[PDB]
């Protein structure tokens, strides 16, 4: 099969202030080379990810995620680039994409939409 | 304009420069 | 196009004493002509909300939903008619339907099932 | 039988008597 | 402009001045 | 249950030159009442389909549907407004409504997209 | 009809600890003859529910389940066969199977997938 | 996994006059012993299909089906117990099942939709 | 009633009794 | 190998010996 | 928006001997720079369609399609690389990929399933 | 092994490389 990424759901409806995982696969033969794994998730103009030569790299992470958001290393070897968002809010509401590079590349888009607080 | 750090970003992945990247556009 | 009213989505399953919205979407050109729009909410044979003259009208809402149910009035700009409702019980359970006129009319339905409680 | 207030519920739109109330049906 | 005939194809139907009629719209 | 208009099928996809058949559907408790009955099929701002009184009145049926589009009658005491167009050409693509006044009144969109010839 | 066993979801994710219901559903004509109904839920290579003579037999329920795991028994004169699992965890994902006897017999596969915590 | 039949599609909506093909799947590990596979394809109260030792019993299939309906045999190695129908009536139209035995035995429903013919 | 030849149709498999054919029901 | 109480489990259904049960096999 | 390449639809069902078009779209603003303009089109390991610089470049095309596959070029300026097959056998199915380059690079997979002929 | 004219092929585009041909694979 041709090196290709895949969403098993690209379209999570959350409510406000709670945690969401969107998930993200890729094809992983044999072991995982970590060495050669480039992972890049963003949402509109601005990084949320960026993990290359197996760690994350804060250095364009956008400001809003610092510690905020989080990609399951210990998944990577299963073939799940899943991204974790704690605390949810409106601005967090467009569109991801999930980029990523072993070997071949590929990305898919994913829609989040946030639902409004409920009130007291 | 562009974003700072979009060399760092860009020059290792074809991301950009595919029209994946909203960040580093292919022309900024 | 013609006026349309349109469910993103036609079916939720929501859990017992949890809060939901369903959302309902109608077309805004332009700005929005507040006085003119009318948004109906009701389920079974009950009204849950009555939106006339831009202010919702109590006088034939259900007792239930006296303090529990609500209709975003911000979002009506935007073409939304997203209703709220908190503390969902068993008896919430069957086919919502979505009245709105604007110009023109038309509506939609949607079926919630609400999940028995979890025991201790 | 009918529920009360049908009449300021319905006279200003078409929802009832195009068959969408089941509050006011059509003909209650 | 608007076509002909829209009155006997609205005067019975409430499909036009609902916006539901594309042939003769609710203010042609 | 409310008056409703429902689609079983809201996109057909259909090659060039064939027959088909865009099915909508309205209810029908007990025997049907033909003289209350009023079907309306049109796409775009053309009237296909002026079913009145027990038959089809082609006052303002577009030209291009003469002897080419048919209602068929013996279906509608079953509750099926069944529109056949045949020999579709690529000036047929586009969205279909159909709306249905029986006792109430209600309308769906459908979505045609012919594709284009094959050569020899 | 035919008897068969049939499923309104297949597939549920849940969030980890938290409690899910997923549900089957069997034809009940007339009343509910109790004695007759046999339900078991498995998943995996554990049984999870056995359902028979109107009482849960916990000879060969899986140790995991221990007040943990209930079937709503009023809800089975309405044909509804709900599993409910509370504080879900990751060892609660893979294939259930809803295996129902009351006349005839029938079954059902459905995939539970569980997210990894969210870290504080 | 256990013994489990499923059709790639439930819902077929066929041309008056035209071919069918319903396809139903069963699992086949290694090779496959043709003497334990017993094949039943019935729609309404009608017999279709009885392939039992290898060969299709015509003792009970209906008269409406002769030389009309077809098991293709060189598929079954493959795991297809696909249904061949011919030259399709409004007749036709129901809800089809595909019963096989192979080891276990299992069943799925299908249903059939046949459009009125168009005129000349 | 019950249509002939249904016990050389069930005897072999379970589809039958199991509610599975409608043209030999379970108690015909 | 094979768990116990399979006996008790599949003698009253067809759940097992139609390959429905993983926790008890047709032939464990 | 990013550069992405879209599938309407990626399963077909297609009869033995007939015509197929399988469609797959990519973004054209303002007008189309067809000199830009790059589409492939292979399934499996043959190419059949290389399009670059306004033409079909046959150098690699399969022979399998020669005179049998097209790529229809007045439909690219609307964002259409739909590619006809005529006369499709069963060596036609199994998995399409189209590869699309303009300023951008995207690619989706389409899979096409091909019926057995139907006897005399 | 490799099929011919595969540098033709992907020498102008980035199919090849990224995993996307099946003709012509990134190491055939
Ligand atoms: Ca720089
Ligand atoms: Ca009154
Ligand atoms: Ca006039
Ligand atoms: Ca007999
Ligand atoms: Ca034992
Ligand atoms: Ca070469
Ligand atoms: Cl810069
Ligand atoms: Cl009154
Ligand atoms: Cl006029
Ligand atoms: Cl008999
Ligand atoms: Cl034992
Ligand atoms: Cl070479």
């Amino acid at each position: 099969a041709a090196f290709t990424v895949t969403v098993p759901k690209d379209l999570y409806v959350v409510e406000y202030g709670s945690n969401m995982t969107i998930e993200c696969k890729f094809p992983v033969e044999k072991q995982l080379d970590l060495a050669a794994l480039i992972v890049y998730w963003e949402m509109e103009d601005k990084n949320i990810i960026q993990f290359v030569h197996g760690e994350e790299d804060l250095k364009v992470q956008h400001s809003s995620y610092r510690q905020r958001a989080r990609l399951l290393k210990d998944q990577l070897s299963l073939g799940n680039a899943a991204l974790q968002i704690t605390d949810v809010k409106l601005q967090d509401a467009g569109v991801y994409r999930c980029m990523i590079s072993y070997g071949g590349a590929d990305y898919k888009r994913i829609t989040v939409k946030v639902n409004a607080p409920h009130a007291a | 304009g562009c974003p700072a750090d979009c060399y760092e970003y860009c020059r290792g992945v074809p991301f950009c420069e595919l029209g994946w990247s909203l960040r580093c556009p292919p022309h900024c």
